[PDB]
């Protein structure tokens, strides 16, 4: 497939070819134009706080040492020896001043540096230019609120400029609050679908909750449940929809701060975040101290996923284009009790971790949809995004982005398969400039 | 028996069980444990889940799996949450579940999901302190096939406090699963081990 | 590969290229130039026969949904929302007015039209075409004497004519003894071959069925169980094969009804068919009424088999070069008294389903036949089909087709091949016409 | 207990054996079902057919292993044959079987099968009204491997009958298994589960 | 019972142990071995490898699994090595095997191995002639967890001889494992069985 | 990929890409340009005596039949039936006069003839060309002092010029100790390592064993133990590395006799050795006596492997990219007597075979190393082979080949890497000559 010419994502994001959730020659070029592009999800401050601290992640397929460094700052290395290829790191998190590779005994120090290598001396003498053997280094490493991403491309936005009209939405949540932090470890399970299908539900899929969930909405005892089997529709603004230039976007359900939890931790966190957005009024104003305790569904492009308030943090870490390993965390606002902590990332384990029963609703969806993809018939078919077309805006005097004023819609979906396009059919940042640089007139065709 | 000292790999908690089942064998102890989980099981297979939390779960029932972080076995420094919780609920979460389990729109439960359950390794003691109390240890091969072509497998040793109950119906009032595999590769874990 | 100039299958269909059973490539272009062109099994009338009816069937590697309509006709669609692309339908069969969509709750009707979309007014307003939005129908849906086939090709000759010569010889069978019924629900199981290897077998393989078959003709209790081993082989004119236009074939084993049957049911079949064969001769002629009770071992073109008599109805479902999902029902006259119809199925079940010790015997033929066209010092090989060769006629006064009058021989692998090479290396059904202007000849030649 | 209109998944057939041995727990019962399924096990694991059959299984036996069509959970109209039957033997037609197994031009058995079974889960409780009948419910994992790399694992659920026999040599004479996998994928069911 | 010249499938050796199981049941052997299988299994599991070594395993055990090379069916010339040993161990090279598991250079062992091991079809005779010796015949599912995704199901028949020991602390004398697959597709056999 | 131009293996041996542990398109293409050209090994006499004895074995991923004929010499075929491609023997090992095709019964003789068809004149009369039907046999089948080898490529060198430089250091042991047996039968495992991560291993690396084996060395009671953990680096000249023009290499370690063995071996082992070395200094001089009794880690390219000494005799039979079935016999001296063999032989498989507790210690070395090669950052990464060069010599005096005069190095990686390339980018035997007559100019660069 020539994919500087494909039309895999009609104009607008109106459109995909369902191709793209089955194609195993797209997702070999996805990992270079996709994940060796972008920003992609790997800990928390919270997870490495003090020198030595290190996680293993993935970013795409690649697996990568992120490392708290003495300096306090974080350096993240590709998990390869760089003598004969071993994977130096077994384990899933750790504290050390270095690794030393099981094969050679070759020893790398938490900073990448080749530090030591057995009988040097008697070995290579002064022949073996240990400088020039540092792990391999993922080239930048960026925080949002102590939410650290890297990225392959040296070229890349700023991770703050990456996130565009999406920082605004997350501000509330992610600084004003006073932070967040993220328990692990993350659940860990693999699904059969494509790694876009969880993403693109989480960015702006509002319409499949109330068919979808019935069955925990109605069993689960939670503040969203009146949508159980469609009895219901959401009321006037009870919500709006965003996009972005880089592809994340989120849906906002306004005041709904106990999102997925059951009744049984209702009334305190309702009493918790009206508690907070009091007080955020005089220092963010009313409408941002509201965006801190309304549920927001988002995806930061292109595979990390979260509702916050439900305290959902999700990575859909992409194995092949009919398998993902999904990671799921508990994100918490550290002025919590503690005691709320602990419960609270029970119950997003609960409701959406490896026995989650929410998530569970979700499995027949995304897999069918991604394996239906492979499908002869159903290659050259159109998955549709067209809710909404002719009526999302740019530029609002109060909510920024591509924005949708109405809970459910699929403006998000059409944000961030133009973001999909415009990367898979560039070489490059720039040329993904070139071809972003109407991106909101493109979106908001009709209106 | 064991010292951890000397057998390196062993960690405290499973040293303690291994101390608890080894001393004071009690035969019949032993079958009774086997047969009350064996019905346990037929319950939980033919999907009869309200018979079940009726049945064979206490109102005090503490059911949990965990999933433990991979970590060095020479690590001593790093002191974060060393597991989460797959699952660790009281009875009225058991009870969300089961009703989530039996509404006619859980669209994921239609063709009707088939359970096979295979439990061995049976061990009982009774408790030092509480004589309402049953320790039972057993191992458990779950079969779970769904849509034609699905078919997961679960493998675990459950940790269970069992009481007397009333009029002889035995009750969990603690189950604790460590899981085995970190990654899961069931597509989910949506079963009652 | 160029499939335009590739011998697959040499002149006359004599010999095939063994990478056939493992070329992936070739998998791919398969599913385009065979499945995707022509005439596959569906379903029986006995099977969907009130309003509302339908059960799930494959057609390639695509699912579909097979339909009886109100007014009596049977439509089929693609199993797959025309919304994200989620699989509609995940049972076998029932009875229902329509679909609904887990995802988002779409609902299609059982004619395929997208009925209803939940609170469509307050989302799409009258923005949503949903007289554009049916389920992908499958163009071409015929039945042969109640047994369904569907096409996706709307250019396909009809069923009737597709079968060609091979429809003379089923008719006695299909049509002159009443009709036939289909049990279900079908046996499945996955084996470890290409579709192919069953399908070659099943269409014009006598060859094997003393030596293949030793162990269950001799423990079988069975009619043809003479052939034990090779102790013995089938008379003068015991039988023929015969092979048509569109690749369609079988085998004839004169007055084979209880065919592979134990002894158990052997006395009953034979007087049952004898009973019907004797009314048949004043109806349809002594050769017909023959015909009618003589067991005839035959592949319907491309992948569905059938052995009449025995009852044994197969299709060779296709999911990559070296997995096929085998469907096995069993076919009984209507007219057979119940007690007899059920002890047939399970007679049919007992040889040739999952465990059917008669199929058995074939698996590992079949798989490492099979497994053995990705070796690569056996993928340019040639598989050979000469048996017989120089001895068939054209246009015989009582036999049609191409036919070679013996029991035992090729004939119907080198029609079966030849068909494939012409469609393999063909874009469309003009092209196959005229690449199969002279088929008899090239058939027939040196004789 | 059960109450298959509250516990919405459970079939009648399942409701039924349930009760069946909820009540009456005979512990001796319970032990000589399991060496009986022992025995009957290891007789097929060496794949000694022969004294299966005339040591194991009666005269009148009827041996079946049914594949049930997908169908709706909420499915009450469509009507037609809801299972075929991948077994439905008599003795007789066992024989063949076995025949055919023994046979020494039966090439797929060259060289040697190797299986292995697991039975756990035994429950056994005397039928109410022929007090020579003991039914068995039991749960198999049946493993073959064959021909260096091919390994199938079957996994199901046994509903017996055995009758006392003469000489202390209990028979089967009912065997039923609702396969779960709907579409196999163990190339074949040829396995005596 | 059993006849082998009747019997076509079935070797000398099996039959042999079929023999040995059908005649004189012990009920309370049978619950003994059960146990006793239980508790090895219970410490092997926790990766106490040494405690194993001394409370169930003799000083002149001889633990071997073999591999059998695969011969038709009718072969009767080829006369050569029929099997090879994966393990044909005495109690030091058993020492070994656990100080090569438990040393902390062992690289393969971090992050900690998980293990479940499934006890089944246990069967006990005495020994006709050395009444120190009890014959335990049993099945075993071992499933082995590591690093995130990598999971490997071992299934077998055990063959043992258990001398009475002192103090009641029976302990394993022999050992024999017959390995059904010939193509390993766990990687190793790196597990005891 | 163009492997005409694209630079796998930099000059000199000293790096290569990663991708050759990981990618697909290479592995099929290695099978072409390894495989199917180079010797590889099959059987010994040890375990084909008689005639009519035979052994399956693979090459490369096709299996053979190996077959001692009645004039003694040693034929092998295709294990593929002439008709329609079915496996023809389904054991490892047996004794017969032919083989017979379990689908119709065609029965080939040990010398591959076809010499039956069931029903022959009856069915094919005279037109079957039997002659042209023999079984495909293997164009070229060589012994080394009893190892069989075989090729499928008629233009190959001898085995024994194949085999070039390093025959000089096999003959001490493989002939002038009187001889080796195979003992059979072998362990088989599959790993998830590609072949060639195995062999390099076996063939040059010497650097591993201290840190890789620590745990090995430590509990194994084994002569080379001081090297656990790194503790001790060998000795003065301890050893020395060679490799030869068609791949092949091997490290010597001097005297260690005892290799791998447990110290109950010890004693006994370095006794028997000692003793035919004296016998040996007399035949074939001091030196090469010597070698005899020291430990030779060598692959015979391209994936037959060999600790002398230690006994351990493997084949990386190789299934795709990231897969591997390993066989492992034992190599012992025949005049050893019985009981010692069978010690041997069984503490070969204690410690490299399917539970072989040093075997063990390499797989997530083997298996990790070779998977990174599909991980997207390291694809195009390089894997270092660069101890030791500038020190390697040509044409001494003494040690022929291209020789690192030290215990511990790379030389023999170099050697095996430059001879893949030569082959990967090369069409035939002609265009390796070609690519290869400066072999060891290049290899001892800088020197
Ligand atoms: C609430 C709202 C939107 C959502 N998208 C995915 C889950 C979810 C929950
Ligand atoms: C009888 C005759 C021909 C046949 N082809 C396949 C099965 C079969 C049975
Ligand atoms: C000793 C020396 C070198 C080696 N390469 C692989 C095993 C091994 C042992
Ligand atoms: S591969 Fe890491 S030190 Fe050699
Ligand atoms: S995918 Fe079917 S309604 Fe959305
Ligand atoms: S495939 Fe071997 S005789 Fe036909
Ligand atoms: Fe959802
Ligand atoms: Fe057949
Ligand atoms: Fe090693």
């Amino acid at each position: 497939m020539n994919y500087n010419n494909k039309i895999l994502v009609s104009e607008s994001g109106l459109s995909q070819k369902h191709l793209i959730h089955g194609d195993e020659e797209l997702f070999q070029h996805e990992l270079k134009t996709i994940f060796a592009r972008n920003w992609l999800f790997l800990t928390h401050d919270s997870l490495i706080p003090a020198p030595g601290d290190y996680v293993t992640a993935k970013m795409g397929i690649d697996e990568v040492i992120v490392s708290r460094q003495n300096d306090g700052s974080i350096r993240a290395f590709l998990n390869v020896c760089r003598h004969r290829g071993k994977t130096l790191v077994s384990v899933e998190a750790g504290n050390a001043k270095g690794f030393v590779c099981s094969y050679h005994g070759w020893g790398f120090g938490s900073n990448g540096e080749l530090q030591s290598v057995p009988f040097e001396k008697d070995l290579y003498g002064e022949s073996l230019n240990k400088k020039c053997l540092g792990l391999k280094e993922v080239a930048r490493v960026e925080s949002f609120h102590g939410f650290i991403y890297g990225c392959f491309d040296q070229e890349a936005p700023p991770l703050m400029d990456y996130l565009g009209d999406a920082a605004w939405y997350l501000e509330p949540m992610f600084k004003h609050s006073g932070g967040l932090e993220l328990v692990g470890p993350p659940g860990k399970v693999v699904i059969k679908a494509n790694w876009k299908a969880p993403a693109e539900n989480f960015v702006g899929d509002a319409y499949h909750v109330g068919w979808t969930h019935a069955s925990s909405l109605r069993s689960g005892e939670s503040i969203f449940s009146s949508l159980a089997g469609n009895a219901a529709l959401p009321p006037e603004g009870a919500g709006l929809q965003m996009t972005s230039k880089y592809g994340s976007g989120m849906g906002v359900l306004w005041d709904g701060y106990s999102g997925v939890h059951s009744a049984d931790l209702v009334p305190e966190l309702m009493a918790f975040g009206g508690a907070k957005q009091e007080r955020l009024n005089k220092e963010i104003g009313d409408v941002r101290a509201r965006i801190y305790r309304s549920h927001l569904n988002c995806t930061v492009f292109p595979n990390n996923s979260m509702l916050t308030c439900s305290g959902v943090f999700k990575v859909w870490n992409p194995i092949d284009a009919n398998t993902t390993e999904v990671w799921t965390y508990a994100i918490v606002e550290k002025d919590m009790p503690e005691d709320l902590k602990r419960r609270l990332a029970d119950s997003v384990q609960r409701t959406f971790g490896p026995a989650g029963f929410w998530e569970s609703d979700d499995n027949d969806n995304m897999e069918t949809a991604s394996q239906n993809g492979k499908k002869y018939q159903s290659r050259d078919s159109d998955l549709l995004s067209n809710l909404g077309f002719g009526e999302d805006v740019y530029g609002d005097a109060v909510y920024p982005g591509v924005v949708g004023k109405s809970a459910i819609g699929e403006t998000s979906y059409r944000g961030f398969y133009r973001a999909y396009q415009a990367h898979v059919s560039s070489s490059n940042w720039a040329e993904f400039e070139h071809a972003s640089s109407t991106w909101h007139t493109e979106l908001t065709k009709t209106t | 028996m064991i010292n951890i000292q000397e057998d390196k790999l062993v960690s405290a908690h499973d040293a303690e069980e291994i101390l608890r089942f080894f001393n004071c064998h009690d035969s019949a102890l032993q079958q009774e444990a086997t047969t009350l989980l064996t019905q346990e099981a037929h319950l939980l297979d033919i999907q009869a889940y309200r018979a079940w939390l009726e049945h064979c779960v206490g109102s005090e029932v503490q059911y949990q799996v965990i999933s433990r972080e991979l970590r060095a076995a020479s690590e001593r420094r790093y002191k974060l949450n060393e597991a989460m919780n797959v699952y660790n609920e009281n009875f009225q979460q058991l009870k969300v579940r089961v009703e989530h389990q039996l509404d006619p729109q859980n669209w994921g439960n239609s063709p009707k999901l088939r359970f096979t359950r295979f439990i061995t390794n049976v061990q009982a003691a009774m408790d030092v302190n509480d004589k309402e109390l049953l320790h039972i240890r057993s191992n458990v091969i779950l079969h779970r096939a769904r849509r034609g072509n699905q078919v997961d497998v679960f493998y675990a040793a459950r940790e269970d406090k069992w009481k007397r109950g009333e009029g002889g119906v035995r009750k969990l009032v603690q189950r604790f699963v460590d899981y085995p595999e970190r990654i899961l590769q069931t597509h989910n874990l949506m079963v009652f081990l």
